[PDB]
């Protein structure tokens, strides 16, 4: 449910990688096809493929929570609806004094 | 339903595929065994998992989010790294609750 | 001018003509800012 | 040249690694990662003006309370005409039973607001939270009030080229067609046309690079938000070599030890 | 009244916790951890920064 996010940097660098036997016929083309996908920008497409593209919390990883400047207009409705709630019970007086 | 490679589909999959077209290969895609990792006992000295399958000659290459370990290049060729990554934080991100009366 | 501070004081203090009447109201919230400030 | 020609046996500097470097000698792991990261001035805000006044309540509150002015001000015109008006707005000036509870709920009701405008009129000449700066590479793309380049000629300029990815191909567009030249000489020149643009100007560099300037004087500059791609440094050894394999394996003892990062952690 | 409403904001506005590894490190209230055995524990265990 995107109820997780990823704060601050990373601690230490790591990376993932293909293997192939020692001395195998197809270790150094592998070791050169990789560096073609890498620069041909094939890797971080794909990256991009099955992680935020299929991902289903597309949405959650463009909106920023920031620190804001100003007062929040919620707790100030508080006032402005003991208020109106105020002027509403006094019209409700100003008939019963102008029979009486 | 599906056979052959059409069954799996993921990152690797399509970097298998990307990887065969540079180098021109036929590729049997296979699942290595009880998901296994690159590890090695200290009583037997045996190695398993994917590493495992590589040096024991059960299969040709192996293309998975690889750890790049000193134990692991002692005995096997690492490529490239093809995806850097770091020991991170995660936080449940609040701030959603909702001031009221 | 000896009535005009004497209210113009009495008028920074708390806080019949409808020229007067709207001058008493621009110098609360001028004040209530300062004072908040 | 220096290890095809035999001038030279090993090289240990920040080398990038590439495809066509590696047809020739033999390159090892890498040892320090990086990438294209995002560099701009600390948000200093040291700009005061009216726009901060108004900052304690919101734009949406200064709008709201007037609403309430009138609302009251009008119905001391119906609980008792140009002078009743003339009378609130001498009333909401100085701060029948049906007019007593009106201009006292609103005492109340004002009350709130000016206690509530004092309490976080003081939350921000506390401390400034001066450092709020657009971070994700996605959102530097969406504007123009601040320009932004890269190196004239480099592995920078060619990234934005080639990139078949949404995000990226609308930042190409807009450096193509950007006059005056949004592009600079040298890495001299970029590093100081961000300090002199009063905030109007960015850059795009490494991350080693970035992370490097964010710690020496005047200290100004922030690295902000991830990387943009994935490279690392390397070392290189002849092909056919008897250090090429023997240095290769000495490396990751060197990183899985906390080495390499107690030495990023040294000289940064 | 007025008094106790601006000690809450600046509580707030101190704006914790902020993103990185040591301001992770310096409260207890929000605690963290890794895994048991892998090579995030080990790590920190043979780590020899002060962080």
């Amino acid at each position: 449910p995107c109820d997780t996010m990823k704060v601050g940097g990373n601690l230490d660098s790591k990376g993932y990688g293909i293997a192939t036997p020692k001395g195998s016929s197809l270790g150094t083309p592998v070791n050169l096809a990789v560096l073609k996908l890498s620069e041909q920008g094939v890797l971080d497409k794909l990256k991009n493929k099955w992680w935020y593209d299929k991902g289903e919390c597309g949405a959650k990883d463009s909106g920023s929570k920031e620190k804001t400047s100003a007062l929040s207009l919620s707790n100030v409705a508080g006032v402005f609806y003991i208020l109106v709630g105020g002027l509403g019970l006094a019209m409700l007086v100003a008939l019963i004094e102008f029979c009486y | 339903m599906l056979e052959g490679n059409e069954r799996y589909e993921g990152y690797c999959v399509d970097l298998a595929a990307e990887i065969a077209k540079h180098c021109g290969f036929k590729y049997k895609l296979t699942i290595v065994g009880d998901g296994k990792y690159g590890a090695r006992d200290a009583d037997t000295k045996i190695w398993n998992g994917m590493v495992g399958e590589l040096v024991y000659g059960k299969a040709d290459i192996a293309i998975a989010p690889l750890t790049i370990t000193l134990v692991r290049e002692e005995v096997i060729d690492f490529s490239k790294p093809f995806m850097s990554l770091g020991i991170s934080i995660m936080i449940k991100k609040p701030q959603k609750s909702k001031p009221g009366v | 001018i000896f009535n005009s501070l004497w209210f113009s004081l009495g008028a920074f203090m708390q806080q019949r003509s409808l020229s007067g009447r709207i001058v008493g109201g621009v110098w609360w919230f001028f004040t209530l800012i300062i004072i908040s400030s | 040249g220096e290890l095809v020609y035999g001038k030279a046996d090993i090289a240990i500097a920040p080398l990038t690694i590439t495809l066509v470097r590696e047809e020739v000698i033999d390159f090892s792991k890498p040892f320090m990662s990086l990438g294209i990261s995002i560099m701009i001035k600390k948000p200093q805000k040291s700009k005061p003006g009216v726009f901060s006044f108004l900052d304690p309540l919101a734009y949406e509150i200064w709008m709201c309370i007037v609403f309430a002015y009138i609302g009251v001000s009008v119905v001391l015109f119906l609980v008792s005409i140009f002078n009743s008006l003339w009378f609130s707005l001498g009333a909401f000036m100085q701060q029948s039973l049906s007019g007593r509870i009106v201009g006292g709920v609103w005492w109340f009701f004002t009350l709130i607001i000016i206690s509530s405008y004092t309490a976080n009129l003081a939350a921000f000449l506390t401390v400034e939270r001066m450092v709020s700066p657009i971070e994700s590479a996605e959102d530097l793309s969406k504007q123009t009030e601040i320009a932004y380049g890269t190196l004239d000629s480099g592995s920078t300029k060619e990234f934005f080229r080639r990139s078949k990815i949404a995000v990226f191909d609308k930042m190409w567009t807009y450096m193509r067609s950007a006059e005056p030249s949004v592009f600079v000489r040298t890495t001299a020149e970029g590093v100081a046309r961000v300090r002199k643009s009063k905030g109007k100007y960015a850059y795009l560099l490494e991350s080693t690079m970035n992370e490097y300037i964010e710690q020496r004087k005047p200290c100004d500059t922030m690295k902000v938000g991830g990387n943009l791609d994935s490279k690392g440094y390397g070392i290189a050894t002849p092909k056919g070599s008897s250090l090429g394999t023997p240095v290769n394996l000495a490396v990751l003892k060197l990183s899985e030890q906390g080495v390499l990062d107690k030495l990023k952690n040294k000289w940064w």
